[PDB]
DNA sequence: GTTTTTTTCTGTCTCGTGCCTGGTGTCTTGGGTGTAATCCC
DNA sequence: GGGATTACACCCAAGACACCAGGCACGAGACAGAAAAAAAC
DNA sequence: ATCAGAATCCCGGTGCCGAGGCCGCTCAATTGGTCGTAGACAGCTCTAGCACCGCTTAAACGCACGTACGCGCTGTCCCCCGCGTTTTAACCGCCAAGG
């Protein structure tokens, strides 16, 4: 039996965080998995173009930041950059 | 053939579009544009399955062909 | 008795903006897709979920193109659609040359 | 897990694996997947938060995809993002040109 | 004199500008507008001229396409006078809101 | 300042003529200016962001090329 | 024939393309026939479009191809126009589109 | 930083051998060639990752050229590619 | 207005070379498919 | 009944080094070419 | 306006079914340890982006003025809405005669 992938449990937990009293359909969970897929793919393609228009092959978080604020529209993007940056601080401040 | 498209089907298409009043030649014009749409879609879908060396077109290949025409559709594992 | 026209159509517009269920039912749509699929390589089997995908994408596609065509006709100082309206909308999007 | 060590919810190393097998670069840094995972996390938080409000509207408990399409089509920046995006069982805006309303 | 009730002027200049090759908007005011928009997100930025020429090229092409579909909207409107909501309908259909 | 008003009516005329437009209404020009402005807003925002990660205070032609390829309004001619 | 270009009888450098594939982060490994195949496709595309370029430039008694020639030759094609639909050429312009409602009748 | 100029000259002399060209015409041509190369190559990389094949042979390139270019161009290109494969494989 | 038909003066382009850098010949070895058996849905 | 899994085959790319004539930058002189301006329709 | 009456909304009701809990696995994240060069950085050099101005001139601006498409209106004529009537695509229940 080949082991297949999903992101269902993760975003499921996130949904339980932001709304404890809320159910969901299974197809919509698949939709959100496809959503994460699509956003990830556009980001990664912008990362590869970041590489080739920078002639470098290392990926750091700075490239991810500039990729996100290339793709996403402004206000949403800056909030997301804030969330990611504070997470970078909280992780890399410890181990 | 193409005449399996009923008049009230394209009428329901106007209704979910929200369109009120309907002319005559609309029906055959609709069937034609739908045909060319499905032609390009299923052509490159069968191209995907040709590379797959397999005798059934995958739903995955349908999804990727929609991506290839810039028509990205979620929902069915894409 | 007889009702006055235009009313029932808009009432069912308000009805048909609600359920996202598929408008064209299955079997004839499947036959049409199979018949067009016949002329590339002979007799390919199909996933039914893929058929539902084709059906969904086709119906949403046509609904949106109807919306733009309807707004074209509203701009055209009229209420009823014309085939030339579809030609205008397609000429803006760029399917045909 | 680094996600817990980042205090977040998405698995880092799965993403670190997928970055490798995507031919995305030659080498992969340390905390870039953490940043990307947090981006994903806030995105899905915002989306499903509006979806939760959409369920609050209809007084539904389980999310139907119609809620998702509606919450996409309401917000501005999200709809400009997902302009070329459609969803099965989507539907559209309940919208009527009032010039076609009768008099 | 030879005042000429109209018709040859506009269409003749269309013939000239479609025999033409080069730009129409002249350089300096467009450049200064570019730098004013540029002075809004990061200050004090320098530029090479070829970037500005590409910007001018794609700008005029963008507006040419707007004018073409606007023209066909007007022809469908049974008019030759353009209107603003023509352009609004054209950008509505182009998905560039 | 006010270079948005540096857009001249005869330039709009010339663009209409190569655009093939015959008859010009008067309520068109500032609407044209606004659309052109929003266009160039998104363009130069993305180009400057590409140059932000470039760590060079000067934007190149290549940058604007890459940014407009990102919008899908992709233009040839200058390499990129 | 020492060079693979002479071994293919073509005009493009293949090992160029193979290094492009290697310095592409495209696949992990690249076979031997794919770069030759793709370069041949490229060479056909060049010759095919340059045919329409040659006729379109010859339309105006000019030995040199200008960008206006290239845009004309593209828009006068059907497959190339649906190819280059999102595509714009520098110094291009568009076709003569004089509507029939405009000529003095 | 190489452009494809004499390649264009040799194609041109093989087709319309009494024909000049401007500089920026060559620039647009090389822009074109790079765009086409990038689109095909990325689509082939999509073929790999959508098909879990750890490398790419010529068959992937054939089906990708099918996926990009429409009919007549596609069939003539497949013909030219297989003929090149044939003559390179023979020697 | 269109367009054609003379010089002219004229900008680019093709020839012309030298420097060089990537392109080429080939073994080992390995993994990457080639293909075939088989379950299996 | 054909696609999914696996397994044994085989076989030539990756590299790694050794040998190399082309590839392009720069010039030159020529050579296709835009216009000046008669000059018809 | 205004009543009658279609059309729709909306409230228990029950049922059934899949969302979600749950639980025992095992394989990739981890943990730790070992080379290594890509890049963060210091610093050199010459280009080009910038600013400025003088001179030239063609290009914009304002107005004079007719004028003619845009438009509001009109009559008209026709042909889609819709409701009714069969009616046939579709999926269920009976005659064939051959085995």
């Amino acid at each position: 039996r080949s082991r297949k992938e999903s992101y269902s449990i993760y975003v499921y937990k996130v949904l339980k965080q932001v709304h404890p009293d809320t159910g969901i359909s299974s197809k919509a969970m698949g939709i959100m998995n496809s959503f994460v897929n699509d956003i990830f793919e556009r980001i990664a393609g912008e990362a590869s173009r970041l590489a080739h228009y920078n002639k470098r092959s290392t990926i750091t978080s700075r490239e991810i930041q500039t990729a996100v604020r290339l793709l996403l529209p402004g206000e949403l993007a800056k909030h997301a950059v804030s969330e990611g940056t504070k997470a970078v601080t909280k992780y890399t401040s410890a181990k | 053939n193409i005449q399996g498209i009923t008049k009230p089907a394209i009428r329901r298409l106007a209704r979910r579009g929200g369109v009120k009043r309907i002319s005559g030649l609309i029906y055959e014009e609709t069937r034609g544009v739908l045909k060319v749409f499905l032609e390009n879609v299923i052509r490159d879908a069968v191209t995907y399955t040709e590379h797959a060396k397999r005798k059934t077109v995958t739903a995955m290949d349908v999804v990727y062909a929609l991506k290839r025409q810039g028509r990205t559709l979620y929902g069915f594992g894409g | 008795h007889r009702y006055r026209p235009g009313t029932v159509a808009l009432r069912e517009i308000r009805r048909y903006q609600k359920s996202t269920e598929l408008l064209i039912r299955k079997l004839p749509f499947q036959r049409l897709v199979r018949e067009i699929a016949q002329d590339f390589k002979t007799d390919l089997r199909f996933q039914s979920a893929a058929i539902g995908a084709l059906q969904e994408a086709s119906e949403a596609y046509l609904v949106g193109l109807f919306e733009d065509t309807n707004l074209c006709a509203i701009h055209a100082k009229r209420v009823t659609i014309m085939p030339k309206d579809i030609q205008l909308a397609r000429r803006i999007r760029g399917e045909r040359a | 897990t680094r996600s817990s060590r980042a205090g977040l919810q998405f698995p880092v190393g799965r993403v670190h694996r997928l970055l490798r097998k995507g031919n995305y670069s030659e080498r992969v840094g340390a905390g870039a997947p953490v940043y990307l995972a947090a981006v994903l996390e806030y995105l899905t938080a915002e989306i499903l938060e509006l979806a939760g409000n959409a369920a609050r509207d209809n007084k539904k408990t389980r999310i139907i995809p119609r809620h998702l399409q509606l919450a996409i089509r309401n917000d501005e920046e999200l709809n400009k993002l997902l302009g070329r995006v459609t969803i099965a069982q989507g539907g559209v805006l309940p919208n009527i040109q009032a010039v076609l309303l009768p008099k």
